[PDB]
């Protein structure tokens, strides 16, 4: 499917607001190419006034100019089909129109073209492909609302007789916005069950896709999926070849080396900050591999030395004191520390103690339920 | 003609009303012409939404087209309009209907005649209907601010609804007795009286909600902040779920300061839920500085939103905060650690001196907020083994509570299956 | 049932850990590196 439009502007337009990024001299040329090259009037617009740039009137001139032109011979030629051609070609002159109000960013025109389009139409095939475009055009600007309920739409259409190249199109989409909205469980089981069928390279490149997958699937899935399915992946595995700081991230976390992992959980923080799908959720990220990564460790303990641990995960005592003690207050680490002979104790709960615990919690809810309904019927 | 178009079809809407009044007053036959106890709440409960909809001609025409019997007190209603249960029903709306008008001195010699005839009656099928007589004429002295003369006014009614063995009519003024004294800030009236009398173990859910929301202020206040949490979490598990907006706000304000100073931090989906956001964000930065211990942030907090503390009423709550402030650090401190050295919390508890430590530490444990030992030997404060609890009677007492409770509902829902004939 | 009129009235479940840290985890090991 085309590029309406390259989702690298979005990229560049979120590095670029990011205080480090700003100054980006590179960054800012690529931007204006594409910019220029693509003819986004309104887009540039909005691009000068939020970020606060001086306009370049010499050229922002001819690119109206150029957008007036060819929306003008646009909508003529869809008059010229709705007063001479069938229905048949009147869509593809409205369809062309919406094409070209999305790719020049109109934001407005777009939706309401591509809801024309929709309204007009009755094939399934183009259906999906008006559909599809309206949930990029979403992705493009983060409105939640529009991605979800075109996802619910497309789901609708698809299920009303479909095809498996837009079920794998719409399992990327759903992806990209669970990464979105931080659900990277449902992200990680979309993208391993699309991993082998990547065929959606509008969004995004294949490397970029490996790497996704192997984060989500890192802070999402436990040790043994882990291994069944993207260590022991035929493709996750091969494109790792070409990317060296991803395969190193994962397989430090899997052979059980700690230092590395934490390097490299650096590097790919200070990467996802950059990143503009990310860019929300790199703190939850990190926070939660390192919670994966002592949790790791001390699955196989019942009390590490802390200065052991410390040289094990390549850090000092006072940073795993200050982390541990963070981590289990908010309870997510099964772990108590003993600071006058550093010693960290791990009181795991045993099996039955733990199904103990989860039938209290579990009755309590149902009671709860219950006890509602029954005060609220009896009298 | 559009003005009269929309009327037409009001009006119309108002015949459908009218049926409904009549459904209801059909139902309020149903149990007293018939006898038998309760369906006045089947009667009743639209009680809200037909105030909504009440208008003011609609009335007019009532109240020339019902009473059959017209014993002419209708001339008390009808000119500020411009049966033993029907009748009060009627004057309840009646009151309603000034009530939503701001007319607040013919409402309140209507409700006092309401209440003149709902006590010369002491029918048994009235005292619902004399419960929500009560509760509004609370509410028209609340909007006419005297809140005085209504407490004895009320004492003396909830004394004769605990004479005849009532139970609506006894929740209901207890609990707007105990607004009365809240409102007027007597929390020692206040926790006498609840002391002293026994709310009715079968008591509306409205009620019993609204019951265990001024129990646990009283306790908050009273500085018994376990119970206190207890009394207004389950208050809120009691509360409607569609509606009373302002009463979860409120609730969940007061628990949101008494789990603080009980020393834990609340559950963030409140501050997320679209319904209060707005209402506890002041709550929200509280609790930030709380747990992160800042004072500063704490102090910033106060000058910046102090204005609606002292407003919902919670500004004493907010500096027992700050010694629970430094309690919550402690409670954190002794969540995640074992033997943790004094000198130790003397830095992450942001105190003095190992001294200084030993007092507060003592006293959080005499608290019993931390449940730990202390040593001042080597000095180090060595918490308490846990001990696992499988093989000890906890399981055993939990599991007994909760079997108590399902055979109390297995008993309470076998009764109740009223068969007709 | 009744409406208790005498009381006057992202997408991501967070919780907590909107702190303020010397970034997440990029300085935080950078620095312990340095003096280790």
């Amino acid at each position: 499917l085309p590029k309406n439009p390259d989702l690298r502007i979005a990229q560049l337009r979120f590095l670029l607001s990011l205080p480090e990024h700003r100054g980006d001299a590179a960054v800012r040329d690529e931007l204006m190419a594409a910019v220029r090259d693509n003819n986004m009037a309104p887009y540039y617009e909005a691009l000068c006034k939020s970020l606060d740039w001086q306009i370049d009137v010499d050229l922002l001139n001819k690119m109206k100019k150029a957008n007036e032109d060819e929306l003008k011979r646009l909508d003529e030629e869809l008059e010229d089909a709705e007063k001479n051609l069938g229905e048949s070609e009147i869509r593809d002159a409205m369809m062309a129109k919406a094409e070209y109000l999305c790719r020049i960013g109109d934001k407005e025109g777009a939706l309401t073209a591509f809801r024309k389009t929709y309204d007009k139409t009755v094939a399934l095939g183009h259906r999906l492909d008006i559909v599809f475009y309206l949930l990029r055009i979403g992705l493009f600007y983060m409105d939640n609302d529009l991605i979800t309920r075109n996802t619910e739409k497309a789901k609708s259409l698809i299920e009303e007789g479909g095809d498996w190249d837009r079920r794998n199109r719409l399992k990327v989409y759903q992806g990209l916005y669970c990464v979105a909205i931080r659900d990277f469980k449902q992200a990680a089981e979309l993208f391993l069950d699309t991993v082998s069928t990547f065929t959606s390279y509008e969004l995004m490149d294949y490397k970029t896709f490996v790497t996704y997958t192997v984060y989500v699937s890192m802070i999402a899935l436990e040790r043994p999926d882990l291994r069944e399915k993207v260590i022991k992946g035929a493709e996750i595995l091969e494109v790792l070849h070409s990317l060296p700081a991803v395969r190193q991230y994962l397989f430090s976390l899997y052979e059980c080396r700690y230092s590395v992992f934490f390097q490299s959980l650096a590097v790919v923080e200070q990467e996802m900050k950059k990143d503009w799908l990310f860019a929300p959720h790199y703190r939850y990220y990190v926070r939660e591999m390192r919670i994966h990564a002592y949790s790791q460790l001390l699955e196989s303990y019942r009390s590490l030395t802390l200065g052991y641990m410390a040289e094990a995960f390549g850090v000092g005592v006072e940073f795993i004191d200050q982390e541990l003690s963070r981590f289990i207050a908010a309870g997510r680490l099964h772990c108590k520390i003993d600071k006058v002979n550093e010693i960290v104790e791990t009181n795991r709960p045993d099996s039955k103690n733990w199904q103990y615990q989860e039938t209290i919690k579990k009755g309590d809810l149902l009671l709860n339920r219950v006890q509602k309904l029954s005060r609220v019927i009896n009298m | 003609t559009a003005a009269a178009a929309a009327e037409h079809s009001q009006r119309e809407l108002d015949t459908v009303t009218l049926e409904d009044i009549k459904e209801h007053v059909k139902q309020l036959e149903k149990a007293v012409s018939g006898k038998e106890p309760r369906f006045v709440l089947r009667a009743l409960r639209m009680l809200p939404s037909t105030s909504r909809r009440l208008n003011h001609y609609v009335l007019y025409k009532a109240v020339q087209g019902f009473f059959t019997s017209n014993n002419a007190t209708r001339d008390f209603l009808l000119p500020f309009l411009e049966l033993p249960e029907v009748e009060a029903y009627l004057q309840l709306l009646v009151v309603i209907f000034m009530m939503n008008s701001k007319r607040y001195k013919e409402a309140q010699k209507i409700s006092d005649d309401l209440m003149q005839k709902i006590s010369t009656q002491n029918r048994r099928a009235l005292d619902l209907v004399a419960a929500k007589c009560y509760y509004y004429h609370a509410r028209v002295y609340e909007f006419l601010d005297k809140l005085d003369v209504v407490r004895s006014f009320l004492h003396a009614r909830l004394r004769t609804a605990t004479l005849r063995h009532d139970a609506d009519g006894q929740a209901t003024l207890l609990n707007l007795l105990l607004r009365n004294y809240l409102h007027y800030s007597l929390y020692d009236q206040a926790e006498k009286l609840v002391s002293k009398s026994v709310f009715p173990e079968q008591a509306n859910n409205n009620e019993w909600a609204r019951y265990l929301y001024y129990t646990g202020r009283i306790k908050a206040i009273q500085l018994e902040y376990s119970e206190a949490r207890r009394t207004m979490t389950n208050a809120l598990r009691k509360a409607p779920q569609h509606t009373a907006v302002g009463f979860k706000q409120t609730v969940h304000k007061l628990l949101i300061v008494v789990e603080l100073l009980l020393g834990e931090i609340p559950d963030r989906l409140q501050f997320r839920q679209p319904s209060l956001k707005r209402s506890l964000m002041p709550y929200f930065l509280l609790t930030q500085a709380v747990r992160t211990g800042n004072l500063a942030k704490f102090n910033q907090v106060l000058d910046q939103f102090g204005e609606k503390f002292q407003a919902d009423g919670t500004y004493t709550l907010i500096i027992r905060l700050r010694h629970n402030v430094i309690k919550t650090g402690v409670r954190m401190i002794s969540l995640s650690y074992s033997r943790i050295s004094l000198a130790d919390i003397a830095q992450k508890l942001q105190l003095d001196s190992p001294e200084d430590a030993e007092f507060i530490v003592a006293k959080a444990i005499r608290d019993g907020v931390i449940e730990a030992s202390i040593n001042h030997e080597k000095g180090y404060v060595q918490s308490k083994e846990m001990i696992d609890i499988y093989s000890t009677r906890e399981p055993q007492l939990a599991f007994h509570q909760r079997i108590s409770f399902c055979l109390d509902i297995h008993n309470m829902s076998v009764k109740a299956m009223r068969f007709p004939p | 049932d009744d409406e208790f009129e005498e009381f006057p009235a992202h997408v991501w479940e967070d919780n907590w850990d909107d702190d303020n840290v010397e970034d997440d985890f990029s300085n935080q090991l950078r620095a312990e590196l340095e003096k280790h």
